[PDB]
């Protein structure tokens, strides 16, 4: 069972009559065999649920849901309740209507709490009323229904206030725009209820059109929307399949891997964040060799992301099964699978750089570039290529440093513009290394000056 | 105010007891007592106010004695500005690029152009090629300008009017978007109220909020006491929170404004999502208020 | 004299009135020195004066007077232009005046 | 250019020479702060100039460029006159020198 | 030094004891025996310096074990340097109104410059309106002033030689000899000495004139071994004392000097008062040394 | 008995002869009957009294006082005193010479310092030496006599190692410009004398002209000078008489308060400052009155002055007699007398003094002076006159405050321009007072502005 909502409103006045039916309070079946015990809390609540007083004036009806003012509310209660208000103005009081005995927090599909506003005079003329507070709620309705569950009546449109202080007042509700839905209301009819049980293939939401006439005659007609719930019995999915292809490079090191995505999308834990939040799974086993040390899998995005941030290992080959369920070993799992193909250039070679004598350099000489095929290989983490020589007497030191950007440049400072004649043919040497490898041996770049 | 009402009963034996009893939470029954206890302390029912000194403290020591919810109380609110609150709207009455004018102003006021300097020139910092700015560390400079401005600087810039699209970009500029309002996602709405119930002064900040720009029905405009800058001013407070709303767009006059999310991923709670960010959008407080003040009413 | 004396002057400029290259729209309580200095020349300025005038000293660029310059700048000023981009200005607005 | 930098410069100077109507015969260190400005001028003194060409401030006794000014002297110098007395002289020679 | 020296044994039981009882002055009979035992004390036959840290205590400690008069000790004297003085004018032979010229290289020089300054600001500074300045804080200033000059600016500047008055006057000047050489009185030279004996730094370097200046025979420049310098030295330490010595007149060359006494009232003791100012006024060494020395000897 | 002086000299050389006479030590009497006996220290001093050796080489003839070296002083002996010199060079030992057995502090007149000289050489030859190293002592003689003391010989004018070792050389003293004084030295004689008892009526110093001649014949002179102390008999005094005629002014308050000054001047304290330092009286009484409460006699410096620095008492005429004695009560004393007859104007005359209505001040407005005779009545200390008002309604106040110079000046700042004409008779009243009374009861001042 459910309540067709989780809060009710109704106006209050000083000094009604004591018995004044107020509204129902309604609730659905998730079975055909369950008949609500509606009860209420002991207390009436007040500004930001502030209990005010021993709720000895609201009962409820336990079979039908009916609220009604048990006894007179007088002014003075008014006045006792608004001293307990913590100094806020005494506009709305509410008391908790439950489902069946517990007492415990008025969590709605279990609970509603209606919410009654006041104004500090008696009930004003029947024959000044608008057709819009005698027809409809104060407030606009706002309804909640759940898929698969079976249907029945669920709202009357009639306000009791109005029938028992304004009984002369005639008043009949239809709708409108709801040919082919679920909800129904007889022509002429005080109630609403729906016909079939709802799913998720019928509607994700539902606006109506809700019409009254009163008497002379008027027409007033107010939106009725309904909030849709997901069914809670399997995870219907997926509309994506299954593609193990994959590729790794080895020396091929990012700060954020990625093996690949297939998007997911199922009709019972996307279309709400929490569901999928407080319960998801993933892949367990194997975990050791990669999924322990490297990569992980992304499932709470629906997007099904393997990604890594740690260092890469030797090419071993897998292919492990994801789980994509809810909840995993106890329910119906849905999985898919990604495999990884894990296969660095390490060019050698001398690249013979032309310089001049008395170069007319800004501060610094420029030498050349040390960007290979490898700048891709690793990936943008640079294997710090190294220039140095030991034979030649000229430029015997400059910046000719193992720049960490991609490319990586190599120069000199313009020091050595009258130096550089003593010899033409210089000769240099390059290396780099990392991830605990010599990735580039060794070559012997000859570099003129004349 | 809450920190002193709070020393005012703490050294008592009851006060003293009892707080630690709420602070634990058989001792549901205790709790209770403690707060039908505590109930009678001059903390409880206190009040603090915008920019107070310690005003956290105000709020921690406040807080930590409930009992323990979609509207939150707001116990920050300074209850008794709501009259200065009037007062402002009639000194906006007496004091064409309309923000720029206002910006001007505030150019000219050695406070306000020192303290709006002073806290620009945090959120439009370069932190690295790809991060714009230190998000929290402008969310602060903000948090403090919003205080230590005077109101007739702040809120005429926060809320001024415009006839083009250049003003009204200049409108939404305000507290530069780029760093402290946009970001790369904009997380579900009902998540981040609940990240901002968890902080003292951005939740009791967005019970100030709602407490003056709830979209009522009962008023005229949807105001309390059809007050237009009491909404402004609990409205001006959220900025510099998790929670900062924004202007979505630069329509010369058609003013929307609301926090940096959505409600992608509500699901089963899509009506209590909307149900807060229609509070920012569909509100015809902030509607009018805005629009109203900056039109020198 | 009429002359005013030596302090902080002000007046309102639009940055991009300024010159400055930003191309901006807002106004700057733009704060100077100047003025007729009130102290007396220095003993050492009365020395520079004689030598200079006397053709004692280098030919070379002196100043046989008190400048009334500042001595402090306002922290700063911060302006929305019109690329809807934000930028602090330093060293713009004197705050503090005195001659030297 | 072939100004030189902004520093202290030195010239032996008789105090009778220096026109302080003090009947001396001794001579003194007389050092004063002169040269071209390193430092650039500034978005003052840049808003300054601008503001000043095209005469959107008031005619002042103002100064467009940092002045080679010196900012300490030393205490102070002693010496005998033609009248068998002694004197001390205040700011005299510049100890320090520096742009404002 | 002497400090060191009574340290090095003041440990000792002997010295400690014995220290003590020449303090005290039978007594006479152990006073005696504590001469004879800390005879033998490192103290015994000790030096001090000019500019020697604690200059005051390396006296009063070497003094202290005396048992208990026109030539009294000299243990201030810096004995060592007797040598470097002798040198010392060969540096001096290396290095119009002369006088000048030697003020003129003090101008240019901004340690003396500062120095010089530094006390004729003082010396000549008025304190009412019959007290033409602070004599002691003259004297103060004096005595550093002379100290921590170099050499050749103190010697240069005070012993010029002269060709007129003009100069002569300006040499007679270079102290101010109206604050810290005249006064009023011109006290009995021989009262002075009872009054400088008691101080211990002003009794020793009134000894230390009387033992390189004294008006000897044996010499041909009455200077000890002929040096020139010997005197300059113990002369120069004189200024600044109550035996301040001056320049008598302004004669170009008739270099005379004297402290600022006489010898009125000395009755049974006239000759031994004139016999301490003939060493200034009569003694052939002050006379050759000053002119010499500002010839460039 | 007195040594004639109280240090004597002679050169000593390497190796002497044993008994090598050296000198004579002189000593005169007091009283004809006395007769020395002299004696000597037991240690040879060097260099700043420095204790060197046992004197084992110098011995006293008692009677003569003759000093000869009882045993040769050789090399070694010289070396021994050296290297005990303290680290000083040893050119000069002396050794003490006493008249009576005592052991005493060498002070004369009952001792002399004898300080040999010595070169590190043996005696030079006769033939080589000069009449003036022949004749008379190395530095220049001086003698020590006093008065009223008998006559009698003080000296030998003979060098006796002269004689000693160089008796083949003739030589012979006597006084040049002596007639008509008490010293004689016959012609041709090796010894001088006195022969009447000095006193202060023919003498304060003596310089004759001693000279010798030697042989080839050579003449060479010296100076002869004599010292000549004061006769301790009793004080002759005073040239000047008494005057006791003063007078002082009630309510004349001083710093430095001064009766009146007798100069005085005798023959026995006055020549030398010791003799008055070391005893000295002045009046005893009466005390209680003046003399222990203000007044003070300046008898020091030879002035008998009487000055106080401290405040005056009611006019109490006295005349107190003075002491100018060296020893009171044990001597015949010389005394005089000085009186004090002790007898304030305090005009009270409203000077009217002329203002301007906005008057062309620099800084303040300047009303008058309170100058008065009074200025001389309290000599410079001011009675701090005070103007006061409080019935005008112009010039409210100023700087018309109780100047504590002589004169006083009063004045108002120029605050006032645009007041003073609201009214033009402006009433003041001036007061003073001081020594605890008041000394201008009130004056009132007409001060007009128009």
């Amino acid at each position: 069972l459910y309540f067709s909502r989780d809060a009710y409103w109704e106006k209050l006045y000083v000094d009604q009559a004591a018995g004044t039916p107020l509204l129902y309070v309604h609730a659905l079946r998730d079975a055909p065999e369950e008949v609500p015990s509606f009860r209420l809390g002991q207390h009436l609540y007040g500004t930001y649920r502030t209990r005010l007083h021993e709720n000895n004036w609201i009962c409820i009806q336990e079979d039908t849901g009916l609220l009604y003012l048990n006894r007179s509310l007088d002014h003075s209660s008014w006045e006792k309740l608004s001293v307990r208000n913590r100094g806020f103005p005494l506009l709305t009081v509410y008391l908790k209507v439950f489902l069946s005995p517990t007492e415990g927090e008025c969590q709605w599909p279990g609970c509603a709490r209606v919410y009654f506003s006041f104004f500090n005079t008696s009930f004003p003329a029947c024959s000044s009323l608008k057709p819009r507070e005698l027809c409809f709620p104060e407030t606009r309705p706002s309804f909640r229904i759940r898929e698969n569950r079976p249907p029945g009546t669920f709202h009357q449109f009639r306000l009791l206030p109005v029938q028992f202080l304004c009984p002369n007042i005639s008043v009949a509700y239809r709708l409108l725009e709801g040919e082919g839905l679920p909800f129904r209301c007889a022509p002429d009819s005080l109630e609403v209820s729906t016909r079939w049980a709802l799913d998720r293939e019928q509607r994700e939401k539902y606006e109506l059109v809700a019409v009254c006439t009163v008497h002379r005659e008027e027409v007033v007609m107010v939106p009725f929307p309904v909030t849709v719930y997901d069914e809670d019995d399997s995870a219907p999915t997926f509309p994506a399949g299954v593609d193990t292809a994959s590729a790794v490079v080895e020396f091929k090191r990012k700060e954020d891997t990625v093996v690949a995505t297939l998007r997911v999308f199922d009709a019972d834990v996307v279309p709400a964040s929490g569901e999928l939040v407080r319960r998801y799974t993933s892949t367990l086993l194997p975990g050791d060799t990669w999924a322990q040390q490297t990569f992980r899998v992304e499932h709470w995005p629906n997007e099904t992301s393997v990604q890594a941030n740690g260092s890469f290992v030797r090419a071993t080959v897998h292919d492990y099964r994801l789980v994509l369920n809810r909840n995993l070993s106890i329910s119906e799992n849905r999985t898919m699978q990604l495999a990884v193909l894990v296969n660095p250039v390490s060019l050698h070679l001398p690249s013979t750089y032309s310089l001049s004598v008395s170069r007319r350099a800004r501060r610094f000489a420029q030498i050349g570039k040390v960007c290979v095929e490898n700048c891709q290989a690793f990936s943008g983490i640079n294997v710090q290529y190294k220039l140095h020589s030991s034979g030649a007497n000229c430029s015997t030191l400059g910046v000719v440093t193992s720049a960490e950007d991609t490319s990586g440049i190599l120069f000199v400072n313009d020091t050595k513009a009258l130096r550089r004649p003593k010899c033409a043919e210089l000769h240099y040497m390059v290396v780099a290394t990392d991830q605990q490898t010599s990735r580039q041996a060794q070559a012997q770049l000859l570099v003129t000056v004349e | 105010d809450c920190v002193r009402a709070n020393e005012l009963c703490a050294a008592e034996s009851n006060c003293s007891s009892r707080y630690r009893t709420l602070r634990q939470c058989l001792a549901n029954k205790e709790c209770q007592a403690a707060l039908e206890v505590l109930q009678e302390s001059p903390l409880y029912d206190c009040r603090c106010k915008r920019g107070m000194k310690k005003e956290l403290q105000c709020l921690q020591i406040y807080w930590s004695i409930h009992l323990g919810e979609f509207y939150e109380a707001s116990p920050y609110e300074p209850v008794t500005s709501r009259l200065s609150d009037i007062f402002r709207l009639a000194s906006i009455f007496s004091g064409s690029n309309h923000c720029l004018d206002a910006a001007k102003a505030c150019n000219l006021n050695d406070n306000c152009k020192k303290l709006r300097s002073s806290y620009i020139s945090i959120c439009n910092r370069e932190i690295s090629p790809t991060e714009r700015c230190n998000r929290r560390k402008c969310h602060k400079a903000l948090r403090q300008f919003f205080d230590r401005v005077p109101s007739e600087y702040t809120y005429r810039m926060l809320f001024c009017s415009c006839q083009d699209q250049a003003c009204a970009e200049r409108r939404r500029q305000t507290i530069l978007p780029s760093c402290s309002y946009e970001d790369k996602e904009k997380p579900n709405c009902l998540d981040l109220r609940g990240v901002c119930r968890t902080d003292h002064l951005c939740r009791s900040r967005l019970a100030d909020f709602h407490a003056n720009c709830r979209a009522s029905y009962q008023t005229v405009t949807s105001c309390p006491a059809d007050n237009y800058q009491a909404c402004l001013g609990s409205y001006a407070g959220m900025i510099g929170f998790d929670m900062t709303p924004n202007y979505v767009d630069s329509s010369p006059t058609g003013i929307v404004v609301s926090p940096w999310c959505s409600c992608r991923g509500s699901g089963n709670m899509e009506e209590e999502c909307e149900k807060f960010l229609r509070d920012f959008t569909e509100n015809p407080c902030l509607r009018n208020a805005i629009q109203a003040f900056g039109n020198g009413t | 004299l009429g002359a005013r004396p030596c302090g902080l002057r002000e007046l309102e400029v639009r940055v991009s009135e300024l010159g400055l290259g930003y191309a901006s729209d807002e106004t700057v309580l733009f704060r100077y020195c100047a003025g007729a200095c009130e102290a007396a020349a220095r003993v050492y300025d009365l020395g520079l004066r004689r030598l200079r005038q006397r053709r004692r000293l280098r030919r070379e660029r002196v100043r046989a007077q008190p400048c009334c310059r500042p001595t402090a700048y306002e922290d700063e000023v911060s302006f929305l232009d019109a690329h809807s981009r934000y930028h602090t200005v330093h060293e713009l607005s004197a705050r503090e005046c005195a001659c030297v």
